[PDB]
């Protein structure tokens, strides 16, 4: 679960973008 | 961009922001 590591941790923007194509 | 903890609504929203038109899918949570 990567749900887990955007929560508990902190996301940026590439990290979001590899959520999507 | 604010780096910040994404959770919940937070991060669907945060998603449709930097993904715009292509943002990502989710099935019916559950």
């Amino acid at each position: 679960g990567i749900v887990e590591q955007c929560c508990t941790s902190i996301c940026s923007l590439y990290q979001l973008e590899n959520y999507c194509n | 961009f604010v780096n910040q903890h994404l959770c919940g609504s937070h991060l669907v929203e945060a998603l449709y922001l930097v993904c715009g038109e292509r943002g990502f899918f989710v099935t019916p949570a559950t």
